RNA sequence: AAGUUUGAAAAGCACUUUGGAAAGAGAGUGAAAUAGAACCUGAAGUCGUGACAAAGACAAUGGAAGUACCUCCAUUUCAAC
RNA sequence: UGGAAAUGGGGUGCCCCCACCCGUCUUGAAACACGGACCAAGGAGUCAAACAGACGCGCAAGGGAGGAGAUAUCCAGUACUUCUCUCGUACUGAAAGGGAGAUGCAAUGCAUCUGUGGUGUGCACACGUCAAAUCCGUUUGAUUUGCCCAACACC
RNA sequence: UCGAACCACCUAGUAGCUGGUUCACAUCGAAGUUUCCCUCAGGAUAGCUGGUGCUAGUAGAAGUAUUGUGCGGUAAAGC
RNA sequence: UGCAAGGCCGGAAAGAAAUUAGAGGCACCAAGUGGGCCUUCUUCGGUAAGCGGAGCAGGCGAUGCGGAAUGAACCGC
RNA sequence: UAAGCCCAAUUAGUGAUUGCCCAUUAUUCCUUUGGUAAGGGCGGAAACUUGGAGAAAGUGUAGCCCUUCCGAUGUAGAUGUGGCCUGGAGGUUAGGACGAAGCUUAUGGCGUGAGCCUAAGAUGGACCGGCCUCUAGUGCAGAUCUUGGUUGGCG
RNA sequence: AACGUGUCGCGAUGGAUGACUUGGCUUCCUAUUCGUUGAAGAACGCAGUAAAGUGCGAUAAGUGGUAUCAAUUGCAGAA
């Protein structure tokens, strides 16, 4: 039976290699609810937990100020605040003095960034206590929070390939400025090139 | 006391030895994988010795079931045998041969006292 | 292979390793719990042997140098002939009262004698000094 | 602070009573009523009954089939 | 440093039907001609000759140190964790226990004794000098002659009344000013039942402080947050609010 | 010794990815100048009108709510 | 860990996953990062664009103390302000008077807008900064 | 190279007699001599004799599948499924 | 069958018929290629450092020390620690040096929150759709999270 | 022992070379090709391959045909 | 003015190019390999070859099983 | 007067099919195992005799339970394993002069296997097993391996 | 048949293994560093019976001092 089906199988990750007692209850919290509803919220928020650590990137209190703000502004003005989930953890930011009183739902604060939700009016929850309200996640505003810019995927490249803004492994800052990242060293990598 | 049903066929008798195990007084009765280029067991020709694949697992309804029934479990002291008493028609107690004759004694009075098989006894009694 | 890693720059070309025919250039702090626990027990000892006296001297608050430290305060060594001329005390007879005496500091900024003068004749305050 | 589903994922790879001896996965837990190594039948880490002539408790009445066993061992063993 | 490689022998050379490695040279000796340090050979070095700068000593960060500290003593109030992992508290009348500090008093240990009978906590005794018995396997002949198991500690404010309990064999005699894991969950189990002197709750609020102030001497440790609060996972899998909007079944 | 033999077949195992699609890249850059210096300047007013669209909508979402 | 390796979790392969042709041997690549422009001059070209040249002038007696000037942004600056510190910058009406070296940061970049005002006083500030600050209800102070 | 590390104790085999004496057979010591100084355990390898299928060689070994007879090995029935 | 059979095992021999000495280099080993009497015990990816990637954990615009002290305790451990350093929150230039919020009016000024479009989870929106009944699969609007592509601004 | 003695040491000298490299099962699973190298008994780089993945993915799918639509100068042919 | 052009856009648009539709897209880390050989088809060099060099696909390598008595490759699988 | 060759045949010009034999192929049937492949249960009820639509919310096992599909070779290599094993540590549970380690094996059984457990020793005499973590000088048939011992040739 | 096999029981050789371990190694620590006043080294010696070794030097397996109590021990001898 020739296929040439060999090499389709995805690698889905299938459990969580954590060892965290208190995230293998929401997990078993989670798997309850992903399989035995029809909420798309349930699926989707149990793949992430499942998902390793560098991979739940965290959202800082600007990402979810400014993204509850850009839905705040198209409700019925009176409906109700949609609580900000992030399957992540919340960090504070000291770039955003004023921030609105917002629900949230994180696996984990910062111990900046609990206070400055709990001072301006806003409850941040736990996932043991949103599975009590909206436990199929209705009016709830999944969030991941931005795993680009990371310094791990800025040197994903080779750095020396035209149209390569990575940054090479080196200790040394000043050590690989000279031949082949010059245009007077006989070759300037060159900084364009469509792919 | 007595087991609960199964069936208990099995796919494979003779162990897997290795190979060339006769011709060297020096090598195991212990499968151990040939991992030479051109073996003829690797490469398994037809009147080779074979290897353990996947392939022969018993059946999983009747895995790890002594002949008597009574998938087994070893008993060290009296008190494991009251661990043992629930399951007396799943499991059987065994004796660790290190439990000396004293208390070996006090074990197999306390089984037949509780019909909690033991795969070790009949010395007079059953 | 090679790639995509850091160019490595280990500097362990120099026959450190104790091998078994080089002597071999490692230390290893293996001891520093027994020093810690050596220098505190003469630390403690020898302040019983001082006693009355404060087993550290006085030393006088100087500023860290550089545009990088210059803020920051720190304890230097002796005060200077200035502080003790200006607080009365002989640097010879300051020396052996338990004040630290340095010839070398040049009371540079007028700012820094008064917050050390005036450090002096707090000390010259609490002390008590008991003759023989 | 601290319920039974989290003082079971804090047991179940080893206790005074996992007695994993060979695959088995048995208990000796004051709660024997079936004797395994699950987290309904262990009363050591619940508020649980066991099953015992006295039947001290703490439903999952499994003590139906445990108690009947529990009066016929000492009938069918009294000589 | 230079061990197993202390002979000064070479190679006969691939021209003589032997083994190539460095033999011994010499003569009436019986090793005349044997093989010198390589792994295979008697006085042969070692492989990988171990060194003293291999890295013995760990460093964890003092938020992993206190946070471990933490979650140990939250165990030593869950009578079922303690249950498990071995320690008999089937008759102890209370965890966490705490005792009227009334016992920095007790200057004689015969009377200290009659105190761990007035708890029943002399069984968690009891099992620990029962299980002492000469250790298996070239730890006897080591240091490590015997081996107990760890019995129930006696956690003090002060080192003061730690004579009446010094010699008892068993109960381990701890401190709250420095509460030492490794003794608060031996083995790596979080257990030990503690005892509590009422002078050593005193301090736990203050020495730990609470899930919104920072300790006194632990500075800036605050407790942490709990991933969830509601902790019966299993009882919001089972609550009136899940089972309105769970998936019907069919069969 | 060249023999291309065993390579077509390497070529086809992972697949002969087809092309990016023209969304992809479509970078105007280091093309012809007068024409990306007018749609650049184009797109500069047609940001000024994505911005201002968006601020009558929240404005009249607002009142005529 | 000895037993978490797979030449301990690979006994018996009989090469520790190094082949049979081509045999593990000692230093074959070079020893070192030798033949950076000889043999592994594909991989430094192109992993290593800027290795192997020459740029700039020296700086003989390179000091990092007289070459010092850390950098705080205007929106970093609440970084510095206590929230009782800013209890004070509530009432009162007194700006929040910030002293930059003495938590470090000489100089005082003007990133995004100020959130709140205050005077802070650093050896250095940029153009915008400068600008930011000063139409901010706030002041930029130099020092040292 | 070489732990004689016999045993708890030398209690280290008195004595009888076969041998020229050794050694052997007996006794005797001791918990063990089947712990007798070349001594705790005593493995593999090889060898010996006793037995056997007493088989049966026409390379050995091995694979699968049976059968012959023999195995205090397991299990089960031993007024029954 | 009633207390020794019956099964399963495994020992031996036999019958049938299957089967080329293992390891190894090599495109190719039964090779007339190399190594191979036997057995016992030894015997080969190891530690250190510097990195990176993944994964686990802590805290998070901070993180962490190290060295050292401090003083309670069998205790080379555990507990505490201001101070500092370190990495980074900001990059760039060969260097002097410089140094990134957005929108509207302007060509600096004033209110001073995703920056643009596009591809885009989840949920709320109404939209009907065999739909047991009506909760969900369909979908279209809203905001679009992450991500990516394009081209703004700014350093 | 001599086309450089012998002993000890540097030294466990270096070896792109030869030999070896110790458990099981399971899941997959190749390459001898590209370019560069005082390179051709070796490397590096792609390809092949595994693992971990991330992600809205009946699509930006295809060693396939159809349909249109281009391309070509080998076979045969013709001198 | 309006055509045409670019960046756009809403109103509106459906098919009366077969099949599989055995899911697309990237990304990261890392080996091993870098001595191939045979073969089909065609074909360069050679007197020739169980020859050297190629193109194509298939194999063997890395693989048995079945049978061509026998055979790395053939025929089936 | 084929068991050769070339053509045909396939139950015999009677009436329309498969003469017949062989596989690691095909079909079907069981059994394993992986896919994270789909499902369904994921705590108490009855079909004449018991098993399960009552065994626990679970990657992984002696699977939570059923049943369903599909795939299953493989050198170099990669990876996984609630996976195997040796020495030692921290825990726990536990044995031992009424006989521990060791050792022997036609001692069975049971695991696909690594291996484990048992019995019985006209063995041994004093230590040591299971489990969770930790740890490493941790698994050997093969290196003209090293050492010790034996053996053939061989009286 | 004998020999050669081959399995089993019992023996022999062998000295692995286990158990033990007054040794090694490693780590740390508290104090003071030989000789012309003849050192280190080696040489020969010395015991009732002593070859080696340990101890000692023709005061020789030790003399003296103190401080301890009845042995030394293969067996003599000896308050
Ligand atoms: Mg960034
Ligand atoms: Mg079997
Ligand atoms: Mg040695
Ligand atoms: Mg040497
Ligand atoms: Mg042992
Ligand atoms: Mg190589
Ligand atoms: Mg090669
Ligand atoms: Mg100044
Ligand atoms: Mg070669
Ligand atoms: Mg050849
Ligand atoms: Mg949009
Ligand atoms: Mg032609
Ligand atoms: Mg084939
Ligand atoms: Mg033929
Ligand atoms: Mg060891
Ligand atoms: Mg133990
Ligand atoms: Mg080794
Ligand atoms: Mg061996
Ligand atoms: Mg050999
Ligand atoms: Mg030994
Ligand atoms: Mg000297
Ligand atoms: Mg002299
Ligand atoms: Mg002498």
């Amino acid at each position: 039976d020739l296929t040439g089906i060999s090499k389709k199988s995805r690698v889905i990750r299938h459990h969580t290699y954590s060892t965290n007692p208190y995230i293998k209850l929401l997990i078993k919290l989670y798997k309850f609810l992903a399989k035995r509803t029809s909420s798309g919220f349930n699926k989707v928020v149990y793949q992430r937990l499942i998902k390793s650590r560098s991979n739940r990137a965290p959202i800082s209190l600007s990402r979810i100020a400014v993204v509850m703000k850009r839905k705040a502004v198209f409700t019925a003005k009176s409906k109700a605040a949609p609580i900000a989930v992030v399957v992540g953890d919340v960090l504070d930011d000291v770039r955003m003095a004023r921030i609105p009183a917002m629900r949230v739902c994180a696996l984990r604060f910062s111990k900046s960034a609990r206070q400055s939700i709990v001072a301006a009016g806003g409850e941040c929850l736990t996932f043991d206590q949103l599975a009590m309200i909206a436990p199929t996640g209705k009016n709830t505003y999944l969030l991941r929070g931005r795993k680009s810019g990371r310094e791990s995927v800025r040197h994903f490249g080779a750095s020396g390939v035209p149209g390569s803004h990575s940054k090479p492994y080196a200790t040394n800052r000043g050590k690989e400025t000279k031949r082949g990242r010059r245009t007077g060293r006989s070759y300037k990598r060159k900084a364009f090139r469509h792919v | 006391k007595p087991t609960v049903s199964k069936a208990i066929v099995k796919k494979r008798t003779k162990r897997f030895t290795r190979h060339r195990y006769e011709l060297f007084p020096q090598l195991s009765s212990s499968w151990r994988k040939p991992r030479g280029e051109d073996s003829p067991v690797r490469r398994r020709y037809k009147g080779q010795k074979a290897m353990p694949n996947k392939g022969y697992g018993s059946d999983r309804a009747t895995k790890y079931i002594t002949p008597s029934g009574f998938r087994s479990f070893p008993i060290n002291n009296v008190e494991d045998l009251y661990m043992l008493v629930m399951q007396n028609r799943k499991y059987a107690g065994v004796i660790s041969h290190t439990v000396g004759a004293r208390k070996r004694k006090a074990i197999a009075r306390k089984a037949m006292e509780l019909d909690v098989r033991l795969a070790n006894g009949n010395a007079k009694l059953r | 292979p090679k790639g995509n890693n850091a160019i490595p720059h280990v500097h362990q070309k120099k026959h450190w390793n104790p091998c078994s025919s080089q002597k071999g250039n490692v230390k290893v702090f293996l001891n520093q719990p027994a020093q810690k626990h050596r220098r505190r027990r003469l630390r403690l000892l020898k302040a019983k042997k001082v006693f009355p006296r404060p087993l550290k001297a006085l030393r006088p608050q100087v500023n860290c140098p550089t545009v990088r430290h210059n803020m920051k305060r720190r304890l230097g060594r002796g005060f200077s002939p200035a502080e003790l001329k200006a607080a009365g005390l002989n640097p010879q007879y300051a020396a052996t009262i338990g004040i630290r005496v340095d010839s070398r500091r040049k009371n540079k900024s007028e700012e820094g004698m008064n917050v050390n003068v005036q450090r002096l004749k707090t000390y010259m305050s609490k002390l008590v000094l008991f003759p023989m | 602070s601290h319920s039974v589903d989290l003082q079971w994922i804090l047991v179940r790879q080893n206790s005074r009573f996992l007695q994993k001896r060979g695959g088995i996965r048995m208990s000796n837990d004051p709660f024997n009523n079936n004797g395994n190594w699950t987290k309904r039948h262990c009363g050591f880490l619940n508020e649980k009954a066991a099953v015992v002539k006295p039947a001290k408790g703490g439903l999952a009445d499994v003590s139906f089939r445990r108690a009947r066993r529990m009066a016929c061992i000492a009938s069918r063993t009294a000589k | 440093r230079l061990s197993g490689m202390n002979h000064s022998a070479h190679s006969w050379g691939t021209g003589r039907a032997v083994a190539r490695i460095p033999r011994i040279s010499g003569g009436g000796t019986s090793t005349s001609g044997a093989g010198a340090f390589g792994n295979m050979c008697r006085g042969g070095r070692m492989f990988a000759p171990t060194k003293i700068f291999r890295r013995w000593h760990r460093k964890i960060n003092l938020h992993q140190k206190r946070f471990a500290v933490v979650s140990a003593l939250a165990a030593s109030s869950v009578p079922s964790l303690v249950m498990s992992r071995g320690h008999r508290i089937d008759n102890v009348p209370e965890v966490p226990l705490v005792v009227e500090d009334s016992i920095q008093g007790y200057e004689k240990t015969k009377e200290a004794m009659a105190f761990l009978k007035a708890i029943a906590a002399i069984d968690d005794v009891n099992r620990v000098n029962d299980s002492r018995e000469i250790r298996a396997g070239r730890g006897k002949m080591r240091n490590r002659r015997y081996v107990a198991r760890r019995g129930p500690m006696l956690v003090m404010p002060n080192n003061k009344g730690t004579r009446a309990f010094r010699n008892i064999f068993g109960l381990d005699l701890a401190n709250v000013s420095a509460l030492n894991l490794l003794h608060l969950a031996p083995g790596g189990h979080v257990g030990r039942f503690v005892i509590w002197t009422k002078s050593a709750f005193e301090q736990l609020d203050k020495i730990f402080g609470t899930f919104t102030e920072a300790s006194a001497v632990k500075k800036g440790f605050t407790l942490p947050a709990p991933m969830l609060t509601n902790t019966d996972v299993t009882r919001i899998m089972q609550s009136e609010e899940v089972r309105r909007v769970l998936k019907p079944k069919k069969l | 010794n060249h023999t291309n033999h065993n390579q077509s077949s390497k070529n086809h195992r992972n697949g002969i990815k087809g092309p990016m699609p023209l969304h992809l890249h479509n970078s105007k850059r280091g093309s012809w100048l007068p024409a990306l210096v007018n749609a650049r300047r184009v797109r500069k007013h047609n940001q000024k009108a994505a911005l201002k669209k968006r601020r009558e909508r929240i404005a009249a979402f607002a009142a005529k709510n | 860990p000895t037993r978490f390796k797979k030449c301990r979790h690979q006994r018996g392969s009989t090469f520790c996953g190094y082949g049979r042709v081509g045999k593990h041997r000692k230093h074959e690549s070079g020893r070192g990062n030798a033949g950076g422009m000889h043999h592994h001059r594909i991989n430094f070209d192109k992993y290593h664009p800027g290795y192997f040249g020459k740029l700039g002038m020296d700086h003989y007696h390179r000091k990092k103390n007289p070459m010092w000037k850390p950098t705080i942004n205007l929106n970093n600056l609440s970084r510095l302000i206590a929230a009782e510190e800013a209890a004070k910058a509530t009432k009162g009406g007194t700006l929040p008077v910030v002293d930059l070296q003495s938590s470090g940061y000489a100089k005082l970049l003007g990133n995004g807008h100020i959130q709140v005002p205050c005077i802070v006083k650093a050896r250095y500030v940029s153009k915008l900064a400068d600008k930011k600050i000063r139409k901010a209800g706030g002041a930029v102070v130099l020092q040292a």
